[PDB]
RNA sequence: AGCGUGCUACUUAUACUUCACCGUGAUUGCUGUUUUGACGCUUUCACGAGUAGGCAGGCGUGGAGGUCAGUGACGAAGCCUUUGCUGUAAAGCUGGGUCGAACGGCCUCUAGUGCAGAUCUUGGUGGUAGUAGCAAAUAUUCAAAUGAGAACUUUGAAGACUGAAGUGGGGAAAGGUUCCAUGUCAACAGCAGUUGGACAUGGGUUAGUCGAUCCUAAGAGAUGGGGAAGCUCCGUUUCAACGUGC
RNA sequence: GGCGAAAGACUAAUCGAACCAUCUAGUAGCUGGUUCCUGCCGAAGUUUCCCUCAGGAUAGCAGAAGCUCGUAUCAGUUUUAU
RNA sequence: GCCUAGACCGAGGACUGCGGUUUUUACCUAGGAUGUUGGCAUAAUGAUCUUAAGUCGCCCGUCUUGAAACACGGACCAAGGAGUCUAACGUCUAUGCGAGUGUUUGGGUGUAAAACCCGUACGCGUAAUGAAAGUGAACGAAGGUGGGGGCCCAUUAGGGUGCACCAUCGACCGAUCCUGAUGUGUUCGGAUGGAUUUGAGUAAGAGCAUAGCUGUUGGGACCCGAAAGAUGGUGAACUAUGCCUG
RNA sequence: UGACCUCAAAUCAGGUAGGACUACCCGCUGAACUUAAGCAUAUCAAUAAGCGGAGGAAAAGAAACCAACAGGGAUUGCCUCAGUAGCGGCGAGUGAAGCGGCAAAAGCUCAAAUUUGAAAUCUGGCGUCUUUGGCGUCCGAGUUGUAAUUUGAAGAAGGUAUCUUUGGGCCCGGCUCUUGUCUAUGUUCCUUGGAACAGGACGUCACAGAGGGUGAGAAUCCCGUGCGAUGAGAUGACCCGGGUCUGUGUAAAGUUCCUUCGACGAGUCGAGUUGUUUGGGAAUGCAGCUCUAAGUGGGUGGUAAAUUCCAUCUAAAGCUAAAUAUUGGCGAGAGACCGAUAGCGAACAAGUACAGUGAUGGAAAGAUGAAAAGAACUUUGAAAAGAGAGUGAAAAAGUACGUGAAAUUGUUGAAAGGGAAGGGCUUGAGAUCAGACUUGGUAUUUUGCAUGCUGCGGUUUACCGGGCCAG
């Protein structure tokens, strides 16, 4: 707010003995507005209690190895059928995942030719979601620049641009990105995991460069993938093991038999 | 006012400090507006180069002795060993120090190295050239072109010769004549002028 | 999407611009598109609604109506039409104002600076 | 967040945890500091002692680099040594050929003798060392070599 | 049906006993039948007062990311209502009426997020109450005219008063069109109104001689100068080569 | 500051120091208020110091988070001995 | 031991148990209600609203030892209305990496305040102690003793090994005090051995960073509230006093 | 009879200053509230108010610097140094700098020198021309010093081996800025609706699915958006690429070495004292007064003094872009901001109406409908109005205009009521609501379907069993 708003007045308090409340009043005469009170939160155009300043904290930190950490989760979650079809997306119909394309969609130059592509992988019912999803946001957000809200439609990565972004950029809900530069924001949505992400094969056979394995270094400096705490992450073919089924005691009943 | 085991805080805001208070919304807008300048200024003199050579020169202080970093300009005489007028490097792309001289041979013979090599990689253009020939070459980046480079500490294999004093008695007997030589030099004066002045 | 930094997504100052616009502007405002037969013709798409055009009402209850334009009202943003009238229990006629992008030119009114206009648009004029 | 704050749990209690006798003041025992010798003294003695008077002898112009003097210990020595060679020196090191320990040139300017070396002799140089850092050193055939 | 004393029965607390249900704490067991909930299900026992205060789990509001390819001009939101249902509750959902353009559920984010009070703020509305009151300045009445309408307008007749230090006839200050004619009654004239200093439309102020203008008064104040960091202060012919001379 | 045949009178309904705006959201150990539900636990008015006595700090009382363990050796009680 | 009158309740939901009778691998009263009959389903039944009757029930909020108080605020209603944000911190928790850690001052890059990438320095940590000159952490399996979860060997017990941690006696580093070797710019050096002394130390590192609650300090600082103080201006149309002209 | 010096006058010829704005900038002057739980030093604060002066930036700036190193190297800003050294009733508090990483980088000008074989310099008048000016000429300024030459990094004057570099004016381009013109695809069918911009079907374009308008949520109706293309105007000694005309280059400048020299700022430095200020502490800067220099001298080297060294600069004269600041002006783009008691005081004829002598103080107030289609006409009334009618999708939209809550009020209906009313619990009475003959099953007849008898409402008596209330 502005640093003076309900502060621009010259207003005293009347003091007591007046039978009237001791807040500050606007002085003069000849106006409504003389007589009122002034300054108060709880005036009628007085100054906000605690008036929001500019000096808040906006940005936030975080660990560069900890985003890291994250973005590698959520491009191995974009390979869940699971998490996918949680997350939203119109994948039934898409035979695995993850989605892979010949590297000639990196060269598609009209919006017709992306289309017919995105038809041809199976990954244009998801933008047919987008579509068919736009709505008029709800609230005073429409009158801020926001006035209609859609889906997330597919992630499209590629390795070289020949036209492909600009081919796919009228394309409601599809988003494109460099496998070089990829972000939480695009990866996991609304902190959701499960993109529905779209590779050219350059991108996929990238990012074993761009993120390293136990056979290649990353590009990024110093950087390894994160190991798990837990090797086997199914527990119950753990509990259900010979190892282990063989050194337990009988088991008792699911629900103990009342006795009294 | 005081209360708990808490530390003891110095937040110094007892004046009108709401009044002084910069927030650097514009990082980035003024990151792009520095590389648009950057570029304006690149494309205007290209291809000459927008940085000029600086010299390499010891950082000074006893905490800073062992690194050494990128200097003002060469020396009037490390220019003069190479010979190159300070008038006409100037406009070469070379940076003067009128000020740095060189009491020692080090950093004189790298500078000097380090003009040698910047003049064998320059070409300077004039009426006869063409912009066939100018468009043959491509902006460099002289920082990283001539980058500054730190001495290699020493490692690997050598022969250890152990001397009779320790090291720790040498530093020590160095600390001790530091801290008398004053006294133990106006004794000898005293007792030379004793033992010379009544042996008259 | 817009990529031009010239160019405002803001909703109040396009309104303000086009509530705001002098009479030289809502000329290009009140466009009209040509009929099927004068696309063809002129191989021009729409142009800004002239005094004398002959129009086909395309929207609205009046949907069907022709006539000819008989004043491009630029105040109120609207043209009226020859015959286009509504009855007061008076028994006077004030005439209905239609938006000139719900109805379609099928005549155009041609002097030497609409020919110019139409070959300037890539059209064919004379 | 906000909505996590006791704030929003204290909406409709009057006294929003601050007490119907205390009655929540502006500032009861003053600002800051105030009443460190006289209100205030039963705290900074139990919590703060030392706080008040003066202990030795001023510095007009104290340059915090003429101080600067990093240590590194004998247990930490080795990690100076190249790590792609470490194991290879550990092997064949000897009189004739000890590694070159330029601890100086890492940013130290005195060995100091905690911990134990490898049996190995090993060249260090250094700005200052002490009396034990160096015995250890020459026990394992090594040598200190003064730099400046 | 009092006092002292003894006895039998009987009366009833949120207390005690048995039982049901809620919650809290502990506790039994549950993976070759773990079986799409193990942050789950299940056995058993005990316990439950509470200001200041602490903590936990939830309800509600504005906006943000995601999702429901959610609701909606065949009616969103809002509002009224013995239409009811669910929850210990904060509340959620729903029938009917009204209405007219947006809005919600869920996973998260965020905050200018919840009112009965602060002689709180702003706005609005009551009881009081058709009540207090509309009582100084001697005093009005008859008739006609006008008008829808006359205690109050106009005219006539009368009765009165101010009584020339006036309730008369002018002016200075101050106001500013209140002046005059015509029309005119929604508001204003604390009753009324056909009347008005109200409202609307027009008209109207004529100077050589009346004033201003000119003179100087107490005083105000440039200049030449002198102070003052300076805004400016002093000084008024002043330590001045002072005539736009006749 | 003025002015006062003097009353602290008068200086624009303001006078034992006018009015206006700002510093200024001046400070207040003092008065008033402080906005949803349920669940569990649950006080203190006492010690010591303080120009301290309508206030603080300190210790106590209370909550929360737990941690190490699993009957180890504890008790606002009795007995016996002293 | 036996007979006999009444009231309230019916949790659970295949079996499993303990007993009993055994005519029996069956039955029972023995780990919680079944059987049968009538009526009703336009209704007997239940809930809510209004009202009557019986019984109880003082006006809320507040400060207070004590309020229904003859203590204070509150006529009524709607809308607004009070622990916030920031700098620096303590504890705890989650997360990433870990003797390191922190990309975001800046550079690169960009689909352009985003996302993505880069590294030197620097901050904190990895060493303390002394006023300082200065010095600077292994006798030993990084010590001994008593406990100590877990693990190993056993076979109640018992033995071995015992991390974290607890109590205790030692060792090492710095300061203080004492002693004072070979030596020497003869006044320096300080070996060696000690001391009811002392440090926020060593004794196989634990930190750094981001976030959240709570607490702290400075800020308007939960909201509203002085009497005052200061700086710069505006008034002698009232009034006080002098003067000039009536 | 004339110079010169000093000082005047003119409506003399030609110029220049003042005042405004406020966010940032350069100075002067200068508080107190406040904190210290009192208060006076201190703090707030070298801040507010007051005064003087600028610009697009200002200021600072090419060391009388920092250092103590193996040395850095004009100024400025950021990160860090560092809440540190220090200052402080050593209390409350306060508090820099060097180094290091980076942003940006750019250097220089006078005075002091004899042109002395030639004041070589310049304002102005007059004339002329191709006019931000050139040329010619004449007065004037100026020797009490205007040009060339040098600025300490040097440099000068002689000698010296020769070598290397180069002036100006127009014309078209490019770059920069502004601006004009030009551009894809449905208004196809059905339903609802006053209106399709809604739903459904079939599509199309997309480097355009930003935004707005149009009678409701419109990529495809319109403007735009995206992609570029092409004109016009500007602008630039101090941007480059070409041309083109003159270059008067025995000139100007640099480069190597030798010799002789090498001018370098005074009421200033510095010292004392006073006041203020600073972290600056036997005194950090500034200022007043008193004293008052020197020439390897002078300053600094954070503890006062004398003696001896060392290090490092070179004051008392001057200019200079960028990085930096920016609640003002101008032009734009945005937002997890506010949504008419909010957001600026002001969304409106808002610094308006209105108040005050004055300085100043200072509101309230947005919404019919797609469109006035703003109700013709008849009738009652003095009129305002009413009643019919009419427009509209709606008058449950009539300008006393969307929705239309509460307080408060009228009418109708219901009920209750002996000096309050209201509440809880319980039951009665009245009203309302709810529920099992279940999605009940068994065979049965007829009424109805597009159809070829088949899913299955329909009916009553039978039987199975169920629900609820009870004995
Ligand atoms: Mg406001
Ligand atoms: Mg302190
Ligand atoms: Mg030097
Ligand atoms: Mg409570
Ligand atoms: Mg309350
Ligand atoms: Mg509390
Ligand atoms: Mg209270
Ligand atoms: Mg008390
Ligand atoms: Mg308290
Ligand atoms: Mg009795
Ligand atoms: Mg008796
Ligand atoms: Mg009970
Ligand atoms: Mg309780
Ligand atoms: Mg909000
Ligand atoms: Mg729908
Ligand atoms: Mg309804
Ligand atoms: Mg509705
Ligand atoms: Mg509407
Ligand atoms: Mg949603
Ligand atoms: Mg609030
Ligand atoms: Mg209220
Ligand atoms: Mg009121
Ligand atoms: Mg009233
Ligand atoms: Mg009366
Ligand atoms: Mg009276
Ligand atoms: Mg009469
Ligand atoms: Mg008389
Ligand atoms: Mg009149
Ligand atoms: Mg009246
Ligand atoms: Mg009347
Ligand atoms: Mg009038
Ligand atoms: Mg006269
Ligand atoms: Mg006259
Ligand atoms: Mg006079
Ligand atoms: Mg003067
Ligand atoms: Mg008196
Ligand atoms: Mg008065
Ligand atoms: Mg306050
Ligand atoms: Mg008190
Ligand atoms: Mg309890
Ligand atoms: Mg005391
Ligand atoms: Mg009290
Ligand atoms: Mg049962
Ligand atoms: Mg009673
Ligand atoms: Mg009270
Ligand atoms: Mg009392
Ligand atoms: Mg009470
Ligand atoms: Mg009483
Ligand atoms: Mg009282
Ligand atoms: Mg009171
Ligand atoms: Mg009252
Ligand atoms: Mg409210
Ligand atoms: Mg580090
Ligand atoms: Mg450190
Ligand atoms: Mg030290
Ligand atoms: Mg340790
Ligand atoms: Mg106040
Ligand atoms: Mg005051
Ligand atoms: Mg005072
Ligand atoms: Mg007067
Ligand atoms: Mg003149
Ligand atoms: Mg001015
Ligand atoms: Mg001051
Ligand atoms: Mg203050
Ligand atoms: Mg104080
Ligand atoms: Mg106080
Ligand atoms: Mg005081
Ligand atoms: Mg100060
Ligand atoms: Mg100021
Ligand atoms: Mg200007
Ligand atoms: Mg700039
Ligand atoms: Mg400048
Ligand atoms: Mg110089
Ligand atoms: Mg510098
Ligand atoms: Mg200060
Ligand atoms: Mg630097
Ligand atoms: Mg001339
Ligand atoms: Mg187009
Ligand atoms: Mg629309
Ligand atoms: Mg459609
Ligand atoms: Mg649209
Ligand atoms: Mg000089
Ligand atoms: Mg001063
Ligand atoms: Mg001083
Ligand atoms: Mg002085
Ligand atoms: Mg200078
Ligand atoms: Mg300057
Ligand atoms: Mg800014
Ligand atoms: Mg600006
Ligand atoms: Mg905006
Ligand atoms: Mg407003
Ligand atoms: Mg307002
Ligand atoms: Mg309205
Ligand atoms: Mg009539
Ligand atoms: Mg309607
Ligand atoms: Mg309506
Ligand atoms: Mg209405
Ligand atoms: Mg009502
Ligand atoms: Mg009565
Ligand atoms: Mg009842
Ligand atoms: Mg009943």
């Amino acid at each position: 707010v502005a640093e003076n708003a309900g502060h621009q007045t010259s207003a005293e308090s009347w003091g007591t003995g007046r039978a009237v409340a001791r807040i500050p009043r606007v002085g003069g005469g000849g106006t409504h507005r003389s007589g009122q009170a002034a300054f108060g939160n709880m005036c009628r155009g007085g100054r906000m209690f605690a008036p929001t300043k500019t000096w808040r904290r906006w940005n936030v930190k975080v660990n560069h190895n900890e985003k890291r950490y994250a973005t590698a989760s959520a491009i191995a979650a974009s390979a869940v059928t699971s998490l996918v079809l949680a997350r939203g997306h119109r994948v039934e119909q898409v035979k695995e995942l993850p989605l892979v394309v010949s590297n000639e969609f990196e060269s598609v130059t009209k919006t017709k030719d992306a289309v017919a592509v995105l038809k041809a992988v199976g990954a244009h019912k998801d933008v047919v979601k987008v579509i068919k999803s736009k709505k008029l946001r709800a609230g005073k957000g429409k009158l801020r620049g926001r006035r209609f809200t859609q889906r997330r439609g597919p992630l499209v990565v590629y390795a070289q641009d020949n036209g492909i972004v600009k081919a796919l950029r009228n394309v409601p809900g599809v988003e494109t990105a460099s496998v070089k530069h990829l972000g939480l924001l695009q990866l996991a949505p609304g902190a959701h995991l499960g993109r529905f992400i779209i590779w050219t094969q350059g991108a996929f056979e990238s990012l074993d460069s761009v993120y390293g394995s136990d056979s290649t270094k990353s590009i990024k400096s110093g950087y390894t993938l994160p190991s798990n705490i837990i090797s086997n992450t199914d527990v119950t073919r753990l509990i259900n093991s010979a190892e282990v089924q063989a050194v337990v005691r009988p088991a008792g009943e699911k629900t103990q038999k009342k006795s009294h | 006012a005081i209360s708990k085991n808490l530390p003891l805080l110095n937040n110094h805001f007892r004046k009108h400090w709401q009044e002084r208070v910069r927030v650097h919304f514009d990082q980035a807008g003024k990151k792009a507006s520095r590389r648009q300048s950057r570029l304006r200024k690149a494309a205007k003199i290209a291809p000459r180069p927008i940085d000029a050579l600086r010299p390499v020169v010891r950082a000074p202080t006893v905490k800073y002795n062992r690194k050494v970093r990128a200097g003002r300009g060469f020396t009037l005489a490390e220019l003069k060993a190479v010979g190159i007028a300070p008038k006409y490097a100037r406009t070469i792309g070379i940076s003067v120090d009128h000020r740095r001289q060189n009491k020692s041979q080090e950093t004189f013979d790298a500078n000097v190295a380090r003009l040698q090599e910047y003049k064998s990689k320059l070409v300077i253009f004039d009426k006869k050239t063409k912009a066939s020939e100018v468009a043959s070459f491509e902006q460099v980046d002289v920082s990283a072109t001539f980058p500054v480079e730190q001495p290699a500490p020493e490692s690997g294999l050598r022969a250890v010769e152990v001397p009779e004093q320790t090291a720790y008695r040498t530093l020590r007997l160095a600390r001790n004549e530091k801290k008398y030589k004053g006294i133990r030099e106006k004794r000898a004066k005293e007792k030379a002028e004793a033992e010379a002045e009544k042996a008259k | 999407a817009k990529i031009s930094q010239d160019v405002s997504s803001s909703r109040s100052k396009a309104r303000k611009a086009y509530f705001t616009a002098s009479s030289v502007e809502r000329r290009v405002l009140l466009s009209a598109p040509l009929s099927k037969e004068l696309r063809q013709q002129y191989n021009v798409k729409s142009l800004p609604i002239r005094q004398n055009d002959e129009v086909l009402v395309v929207r609205g209850s009046k949907k069907g109506s022709e006539g000819k334009v008989n004043s491009v009202y630029r105040l109120k943003f609207a043209i009226q039409v020859d015959k286009l009238q509504k009855e007061k229990s008076n028994g006077a006629s004030v005439p209905i104002n239609i938006h000139p992008s719900k109805v379609v030119i099928t005549k155009l009114h041609l002097d030497k600076d609409r020919k110019a206009l139409i070959q300037r648009k890539g059209g064919k004029a004379e | 967040p906000t909505r996590l704050t006791k704030t929003r749990k204290h909406r409709g209690n009057v006294s929003a945890g601050k007490g119907r006798i205390g009655k929540h003041r502006k500032h009861p025992g003053g600002r800051g500091k105030a009443g460190g010798q006289h209100h205030h003294r039963t705290n900074l003695d139990k919590y703060h002692p030392g706080y008040f008077g003066k202990v030795g002898m001023r510095y007009f112009h104290k340059q915090q680099n003429h101080f600067w003097r990093p240590e590194i210990n004998l247990d930490k020595l080795w990690t100076l040594v190249d790590s792609e060679k470490k194991d290879e020196y550990l092997s064949k090191s000897s009189a004739s050929a000890a590694p070159v320990i330029d601890t100086l040139a890492h940013g130290y300017g005195k060995v100091l003798g905690k911990g134990r070396l490898p049996e190995v002799p090993v060249i260090v140089k250094a700005r200052f060392v002490s009396k034990l850092a160096e015995e250890k050193i020459r026990a394992v055939g090594g040598v200190v070599e003064l730099v400046a």
